[PDB]
Order: structure tokens, then sequence, then C-alpha cells
């Protein structure tokens, strides 16, 4: 829209206010979409009993495809956005520019892997707050997409050669940012909610959880056509926008379908004091912050 | 709230044939719906579900239909242990305020038989202890619908009297009936015959058992 | 497969309030849901209120709203109703019941609004009236008519039998009557033979447990 | 230098606090950076650790700034120092955990010995302390052993083991054998 030129701009991908505002936003618009049969969230005010804060409502069902939503600058700000190729978050950014709004966004609810996002433009990118630090989340983005197939008849669908191609990629990326001489290992979810143990998302209105195990366990650097993955669909569901719990009542429809395209993923490394040479990877998220930050690390908001 | 109404109140059907219950509500309640069989002095027991489905260990003679604000439940051929109060249950709205229809009571069908009737004056005992009770019984008829009324000296009785009726005997499918007449020991000697006159589909006349004080 | 079991028959004062539980084993007791219901003298069935028993959500019928509570106790299989402010047309049968709602600690939950396991029933009466024996009176007589008449006890029930069981054929145990004084009334009648006066002896037995009362009256020509 | 004890089999609780009273991002490590548990979100996560079966936190006290460790079945294996990350900032807390048994799980009679064994970490010295029903006391380190029980002795013995200052106190039945002249 309007460019810039012989100005330098610092991005902080990882303290920006643009994510904390859509994160708000989305969390309002499913809350007001798709209702909950019952509301449970912990209300510990006193010091000594503990109050659970329950809510009753009607419950329609509902199932749509998500629209495509648009940050916009609020009366004051504008949004600055950098156009290289491949930007990594932080530092200066001289091909910068400012815009009315950044791009169509799906505001879709999953962990492990991060559907109908935008691709890298050339290369298999990852990005992180801290690679040092184990606890920090490695997002990644792709350059090539990867079609998950998935049915409330109880599982998803991935091509294993597609599927190889892209742990290679990964790993290959992986080893330039911790070392040339190690070796990559990808293994299944080591514990916690169900949301965050299996590749957990909302299809058709329905939350799926599907055991994400066959996507990783593999070594690098050291059969069967497609992959498919077994699936649940359930009602009572660990709340993402607070600590709490949701209730939905039972599917209505015997024929629920989801196509996406997985164009990123969410890992966390293992880390820990060892002299033995070799990294691990599991599957990770559950902070939406995470997802959005994937979308809008090139944007910055800043006083007009 | 959402109003379930069963007709009729009472089916009586002959043995071995077909029995057909209706169920109604006051708005669409869709597919759930549960049909419920209770026998005096037993919990109920659930039969069908969702509408149309048999809950384990229910005989397929058993069976229920419709959706919406209209269901049927259908028994093909009844057994004797067939004969029982069946309720229905809605339970369709959320937040939930589930519902009962007022149920159909399913008896036994056969033959007018005519009730013997006696008569018990107060006993001495009891007369000794202020108070006076006399016992008018009803035994073995069918159908169930008698009346009953107390002359205190060719004079009606209104408000002193009180019914009980048993449930309908196993073996020879009648009924029995007693009406108590309860009064002081003052107002008993005020008067001199005491009678009941009995009203019944098997007899020609009403028939009148009675007795004189003393 | 649970079976359900209900505590004790219960008699209270109106005004009072009331406690009543229903022991469930046999299966995984936070799959169930537990829902009461209940049942006045010679009335339908009336839904109270529903138990998810794995969240720890009741929901409870417009007309009681307010001082009736269901409750839940994981430790020991065990659910609770409680009934406040009680009045005289709060005097019921109390069935507590139940039924499998799925994987629910896997986070799958059908919801099930209709009850496939019951207990045996708990009977509340509330009523002014205080606990007494009934008063056992004779009805002195093809064949004849003779039998007891069981008057003003309470509460509920009393059984009856006749020469300590040896007399069943053509007996008649008629269903109780509310009396106006609140007391209950009751009368059981057996026919023989009337050659069989003068031989053959009936005593008629009647037990009134909850107050402790236990009589035995002949009846004769 | 915050020290915690614990005890075999038993559940203990590793606090944590924030500055401010809201839910932020929290991580429980050992002294080797193996990661534990902590947050994503509003959802808990579990790291490779040895504890991972049997640690869990409290999550209806995250919005008060809490976020505890809680330490199921204790072993003495989970002996370690465990780091609380949160808002830029690092709460240390070290853990012991001991166990205390006797030498024979059966009755004993008058006249026979006692042993009781102190389990412990590596490298630690403990110093031991148990009293009987009658009032018998014995002390040591590793092992305590009472050469003659007497029938007074019959009961709930009562040890404590003192360690860093701090001390946590095991209860242990013995039964002796009472007999006709
Ligand atoms: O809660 C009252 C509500 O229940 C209904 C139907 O379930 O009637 C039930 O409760 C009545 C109140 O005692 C009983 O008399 C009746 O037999 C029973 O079915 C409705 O009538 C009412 O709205
Ligand atoms: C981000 O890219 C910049 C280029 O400006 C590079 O210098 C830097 O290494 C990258 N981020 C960091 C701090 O690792
Ligand atoms: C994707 O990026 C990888 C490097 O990680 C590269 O080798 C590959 O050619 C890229 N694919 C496309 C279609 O750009
Ligand atoms: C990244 O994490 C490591 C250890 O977890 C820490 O030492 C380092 O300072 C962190 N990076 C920064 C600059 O915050
Ligand atoms: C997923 O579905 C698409 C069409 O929507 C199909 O072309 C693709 O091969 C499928 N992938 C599978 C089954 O893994
Ligand atoms: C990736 O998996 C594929 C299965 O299609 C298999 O050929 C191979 O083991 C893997 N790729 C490489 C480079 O070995
Ligand atoms: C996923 O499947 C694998 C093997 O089928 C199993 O070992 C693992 O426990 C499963 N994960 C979950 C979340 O149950
Ligand atoms: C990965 O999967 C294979 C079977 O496909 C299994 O034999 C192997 O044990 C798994 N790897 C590990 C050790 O997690
Ligand atoms: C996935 O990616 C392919 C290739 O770009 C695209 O044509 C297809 O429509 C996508 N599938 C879905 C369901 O979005
Ligand atoms: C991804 O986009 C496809 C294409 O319309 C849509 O069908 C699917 O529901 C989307 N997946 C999710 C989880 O939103």
């Amino acid at each position: 829209e309007v460019v810039l030129v012989n100005v330098t701009e610092n991005f902080n991908w990882c303290k920006n206010d643009m994510v904390e505002q859509m994160h708000e936003d989305i969390c309002s618009l499913w809350d007001q979409s798709l209702k909950p049969c019952v509301k449970l969230t912990p209300l510990c005010v006193g010091a000594g009993s503990c109050n659970t804060s329950v809510i009753t409502q009607a419950c329609p069902k509902v199932s749509f495809e998500p629209i495509p939503i648009h940050y916009c600058a609020p009366a004051g700000f504008a949004i600055l956005k950098c156009n290289n190729k491949t930007f990594n978050g932080t530092g200066p950014c001289t091909n910068v520019s400012t815009v009315q709004c950044t791009h169509g966004i799906r505001p879709v609810v999953s962990s492990q892997l991060l559907l109908n996002g935008s691709l890298a433009e050339e290369e298999v990118v990852i990005r992180s707050c801290n690679f040092t630090d184990n606890a920090k989340t490695i997002i990644v983005q792709l350059n090539t997409s990867v079609e998950i197939n998935c049915t409330g008849a109880g599982h998803c669908n991935i091509a294993r050669a597609k599927w190889n191609n892209t742990l290679k990629q990964i790993a290959s990326k992986l080893r330039e940012q911790f070392g040339n001489n190690k070796t990559i290992i990808f293994k299944q979810s080591s514990g916690g909610d169900p949301e965050i143990v299996t590749h957990w998302f909302n299809c058709g209105g329905e939350f799926f959880y599907c055991n994400s195990t066959q996507l990783f366990n593999s070594t690098w650097f050291n059969g069967s056509d497609t992959i498919t993955l077994p699936c649940r669909i359930k009602q009572i569901i660990n709340m993402w926008c607070k600590v709490g719990k949701m209730m939905y009542a039972p599917p209505i429809s015997g024929q629920i379908r989801c196509s996406s395209n997985i164009t990123g993923l969410l890992l966390t490394r293992d880390g820990g004091n060892s002299n033995n040479e070799s990294e691990i990877f599991r599957p990770g998220g559950g902070d939406m912050r995470d997802n959005w930050r994937s979308e809008l690390y090139k944007y910055k908001v800043v006083k007009i | 709230d959402i109003v379930m109404t069963q007709s009729p109140a009472t089916l009586s059907v002959s043995p071995g044939e077909r029995a057909t219950l209706s169920c109604r509500a006051s708005e669409s309640v869709s597919s759930d719906l549960a049909w419920y069989q209770q026998k005096p002095g037993q919990a109920p027991r659930l039969l069908i579900y969702g509408a149309s489905t048999r809950a384990t260990g229910v005989p397929a003679r058993f069976s229920g239909s419709g959706s919406g604000a209209e269901f049927t439940l259908t028994i093909s051929s009844l057994q004797s242990e067939d004969f029982a109060v069946y309720y229905c249950q809605q339970y369709n709205n959320w937040p939930p305020r589930y519902t009962f229809g007022q149920g159909t009571r399913l008896e036994i069908k056969r033959t007018v038989a005519a009730p013997s009737v006696f008569i018990f004056p107060p006993s001495d005992e009891q007369l000794k202890s202020g108070t006076a009770s006399v016992v008018c019984l009803l035994n073995n008829f069918y159908p169930r619908e008698a009346k009953v009324q107390w002359k205190v000296d060719n004079a009606l009785q209104s408000g002193n009297s009180q019914e009980s009726v048993t449930e309908q005997d196993s073996k020879d499918s009648t009924y029995s009936l007693s009406s108590t007449l309860t009064l002081s020991k003052a107002d008993y000697e005020k008067h001199k015959v005491y009678a009941c006159e009995v009203t019944h589909q098997g007899l020609s006349s009403p028939v009148t058992k009675s007795f004189n004080r003393g | 497969e649970v079976q359900l079991v209900e505590s004790g028959a219960e008699v209270k004062k109106p005004g009072s309030s009331v406690k009543v539980s229903c022991k469930a084993s046999g299966d995984t007791f936070i799959r169930y849901s537990f829902t009461w219901v209940r049942q006045a003298p010679g009335q339908g069935l009336e839904w109270m209120g529903r138990i998810i028993t794995i969240l720890d959500v009741a929901h409870y019928a417009p007309h009681l709203q307010g001082r009736v509570t269901i409750t839940a106790d994981k430790s020991t299989s065990t659910v609770y109703l409680e009934l406040r402010n009680l009045r005289s047309d709060d005097t019921a049968v109390y069935f507590c019941a139940g039924v499998y709602e799925g994987e629910a600690d896997e986070g799958e939950y059908d919801n099930n609004g209709f009850l496939k396991h019951w207990g045996q029933g708990t009977l509340v009466t509330v009523s002014s009236a205080s606990t007494k024996g009934p008063s056992v009176f004779p009805l002195a007589p093809g064949t004849a008519a003779l039998g007891c008449l069981v008057k003003d006890y309470f509460p509920e029930p009393v059984t009856v039998s006749w020469n300590s069981g040896a007399l069943t054929s053509g007996v008649h145990t008629f269903p109780a009557v509310l009396q106006s004084s609140g007391l209950y009334s009751l009368s059981s009648v057996v026919t023989v033979p009337s050659s069989s006066l003068g031989t053959q002896t009936y005593i008629c037995n009647v037990n009134h447990k909850p107050s402790n009362t236990k009589v035995d009256k002949k009846v004769e020509p | 230098k915050k020290v915690v004890l614990g005890k075999k089999g038993d559940t203990v609780e590793l606090t944590c606090t924030a500055s401010q009273k809201k839910s932020i991002q929290f991580h429980w490590k050992n002294s080797n950076q193996i990661k534990i548990l902590g947050n994503q979100g509003s959802f808990l996560t579990k790291g490779p650790s040895k504890l991972n079966d049997r640690a869990d936190s409290r999550r209806s006290l995250w919005d008060q700034g809490n976020f505890p460790l809680i330490i199921k079945n204790l072993k003495i294996e989970d002996s370690d120092t465990y780091i609380c990350e949160v808002e830029d900032q690092k709460e240390e807390v070290q853990l012991l955990v001991f166990g205390l048994t006797a030498n024979s799980d059966t009755h004993l009679l008058q006249g026979q010995s006692l042993t009781l064994t102190l389990e412990s970490p590596p490298g630690s010295s403990p110093s031991v302390q148990c009293r009987s029903p009658r009032g018998k006391n014995i002390q040591g380190g590793k092992t305590l052993s009472v050469s003659q029980l007497e029938l007074q002795d019959s009961g709930t013995w009562t040890c404590t083991v003192l360690q860093n200052q701090k001390k946590v106190e095991f209860k242990i039945d013995i039964v002796v054998l009472a007999f006709q002249k």
C-alpha cells in the first residue's frame, strides 16, 4: 500500500500487542459462536473453600468453515509490515511498509499442527523466542503443504511419502540450529492434558483428538502408502481461553468431513544436560498465541 | 413446561391380545421419549428409549414408535406379567426439565362377575373404646366400577365413610372392595338400622345387606 | 451393571429436612449420571433432578428449585438427596435411578435422559402425627367371611398374615386409607367354609415395625 | 537455600508464587534441566522425566498466581533440586526423600532385637532418633537397633530424622507378644 525507503525498523515478534489483541477477539468469537451446554471455571477467591462457578445454557449445534479474519489499526496507531521474504521476527528490516489491515487469517483452534495457514515463500523456516531454552515453543513453517483428511468415523489420513519428505526438511533445518553433527529424533508427546498429547482440533463443530505417535517416530542423519491416525470425538473439553471445563452435546451428523492443509508445526525440544549428542523433538502447542504469532511475526503496531 | 398426557387412563385387554398405548406431548420432543413399566410396590422398569429402542432384557412383543409430539407403545400379545401401569417420559429439553405422563393402567378383561356382599357390625372391644365403625365388603367382582351407599334409618350418608380397593387378583382377575362407616358411640346408638346399598353391572337390581342394633 | 441400594424409611414432621442416600456398586461410578424421581401414594412419577456425577453439576425441577440438593461422594460411590422445608405433600416414595453415559473419564459423554437402573425406593412420610401401633378389632362372621380391622396407626406400613402364615387361600388385605385424624387404617379379610367355624380357629397377625408392636387377635363365631 | 523433606510413598507439594495475581507461563525443571512439568496457555504439559507418572499441579490456583509441583508416591530417587521458572525468575528448592523400616515384618518376642534401617539419597548425613511407647530412646546414622525388646515396647514408635536443620517424623507399629507364666 505505502512503501518506505531509507528507513530502518526494529521488530520484536515475541513482544507484539497485535498477538494479545487478536487472542481476545478470537476467544470472544468462539465463545459466542459455539456455546457449551455446561461451563465450569474455578473460583478460589476465599482463603479456604474453593467455589466452582457453573453455567448452564441452551446449546444449539453449529458448524461452518471459519471465515478469514483481519487485524486493522485502532484509532491512533499504524501497522508496519516487513517485506523480507525470510524474516526471523527480530532485528532491523529496511524493506518495510505500512498497511491498513493485515492479510486474511483463519482463526483455527488446534494443537501440534497448524492448519490452513501461510506457507514460507522459499525454504522451510523454524522460529523460537529462545532456542537454548527447552521450555519455549518451536514454530515450524513449511514451504509445501501436506493434506490431512479426517472423518467423524474415527480417523485422519496423511500420505506417508509426503510426510516423510517434510520431516527430512525439518530435521535438516533443526540440525543447522543445534549443531551440524547432531542426530535428529522425533518422539511422541511426553504427557499432559488430552488437548496437548493428541493432535487436537475443531471440525464441523466437533472437537477431534488424534493420536499423532505415528507422525513422530523417526531418527535422522544417524512401508504403507498412507498414515492413518486413530481419532476420538469428545464432549467434555478443557478450556483454552482460560482454566476450566466445558461440555457439549453429542454429534447429530453422520458425515463429518475435514480436509485441511498442514502448513506448520509446533514443537518442543527435550534438552537437558546430556553429553550424548542428539536432540529430541515432540509435538507441542496449547497456547494459541503461538498459533497467532506464526502469522503475525512480520507485523508491528506503532503510534502515529 | 412440556406436558405429557397418556390415553386412555385405563385399558382392559383380554389375555393374549394386542394392546396399544399412546403418549402425546404439548410440543415436539423429537425422539427423546421413553416408556416405563411399573407393578404395585416395585420400582419402575425401563422398556423403550429413543422412541423405539428396546432395553436389555426386554421381550420382542414390546415395541415403540413415533416422533415429535406423537408416540405409541405396542404389546402384540399380552402375557400375565404384562398387565401393569405404563409411564412415558420426555427428556428433550435443556436445561433439563424432564417430565412424565400420568400413566395408563393396563388390566385384564374378563366376563362380568357380581360381588358377594357382606357386612360386619362394630365389635364389643371397639364399642368399649368410644368409637364405632361398620364394614361393608364387596368380594370378587368385575369390572372394577362399583357404587356403594350407606343408609342410616333410611337416610343417605355423606362424608362419614371411606373406600379401599385391592389390586386385580392374579388368579381369577377380580377385585374386592371395603367400605367403612365411622361414627361415635353416641351417633351410633341414636339410630336403628344400618345398611349399604350396592350397585354393580353384574346386578340387575341394587343389592342391600343390613342389620339392626342389638 | 450397577446395583442401587437406598437407605431406610424416614418419618419427619413438616418443616423438617431429610437426607436420603443411594449406594451404587458394580461398575465405574463416574461413568453414570444419577436422577431422583418421587411418587406420592396413588399418584404418578415426578422427576426431581439429575446430577452429572463426573462434573459434579446438578439440575432441578422448577417447582422444587431452592429447597432440594443432589450430591455425590466419589470415594464411597454414594448419591444423596436432600429435601428442605418439608411439607405434608412431600410424603412419597423416593426413587434413586441412573444410566451409563459412556467413557466419561475420557471425555465421552452422551447425556442420556432415560433411567435404566433403579433402587428399591425409600418411603418418606411427612406428618404431624406421632409413631403409634394399631388397635386390632375382630370382624366376626356357600361360605362365610371373617376378618381383622386394623385401625389408628402411624406410619406405614403394616403387615398382615393369618394363622402365622399357614392360611393364605382367599385372603385379601386392603391397602390403608388416611383417616381424617391423620392416622392410618385397614382391613384384612379371608373367606372360609361355613362348617369350618366351630372346629378350626382363626388368628390374624398384625406386625407394625415402626412402633415395634405385634398383635395376634383371635376371631370367633 | 530452600530445603524440603519427603517420606517414602508419601506426597509433597513444592510451591511457586508469581509477583502478580494472574495466570502466566511457568515450568518446573530439575538440576539437569530436564523438564518436569509446566503449562501452555490453560493446558498442562509433562516432560520426559522419571516423575512423569507421579507429577501434577493444581490448576485452580494458577489464576491466583500459584503454580505448585505435587509429587505423589515419593521415591528416594526423586531426591534432587527443583527449579520453578516464571516471569523471568528462578525459584529453587531442594528435596530429600527418606524411608524408615524394621528388620522384620512379623511380630516379635520379648528379649528379641529390633533393627530400624533408614534409606537415604547419595551424599547426605542425617541424624535419627526413635522413641518407643515406654520411652526407650535410640539414635544413630544409617542403622538403629535395640538389643532386647520389652513387652512395653509394643505399639507405635516415633522416629525423627534430622537434616539441614529440618526434620520429619516416621511412625512404625511394632508388636511384641505377651505370654503366660
Ligand atoms: O413437578 C410437577 C410437574 O410434574 C408433573 C409431570 O411430571 O406431574 C408429576 O408431579 C405431580 C405433582 O405431585 C404429580 O401429581 C403427578 O402425578 C406427576 O406426574 C406435572 O404435572 C407437573 O408440572
Ligand atoms: C534474525 O535475523 C537477523 C538479520 O537482521 C540476524 O542478524 C539474527 O541472527 C536473527 N535473529 C537472531 C537474534 O538470532
Ligand atoms: C522447501 O525448502 C527446502 C529447504 O528446507 C528446499 O530444499 C525445497 O526445495 C523447498 N521446496 C520448495 C517447493 O521451495
Ligand atoms: C534463554 O533461556 C536460557 C536458559 O533457559 C537463558 O539462560 C537465556 O538468558 C534465555 N535468553 C534470554 C536472553 O532471555
Ligand atoms: C485428502 O483428500 C484429497 C481431496 O480432498 C485427496 O486428493 C488426497 O489424496 C487425500 N489425502 C489422503 C487420503 O491422505
Ligand atoms: C522416509 O519414509 C519413506 C517411506 O515412503 C522411506 O522410503 C524412507 O525410509 C524415508 N526416507 C529416507 C530418506 O530414508
Ligand atoms: C497412540 O498410539 C500408540 C500406539 O498405538 C500408543 O502407544 C500411545 O499410547 C497412544 N497415545 C495415546 C495418547 O493414547
Ligand atoms: C515407531 O514405530 C514402530 C512401528 O511402526 C515401532 O516398532 C517402534 O518401536 C516405534 N519407535 C519407538 C521406539 O518409539
Ligand atoms: C491444500 O493444498 C492444495 C495445494 O495447494 C490446495 O489446492 C487444496 O485446495 C488445499 N486443500 C484444502 C482442503 O484446503
Ligand atoms: C481448512 O480449510 C478447509 C478448506 O475449506 C476447510 O474445509 C477445513 O474445515 C479447514 N480446517 C480447519 C480445522 O479449519
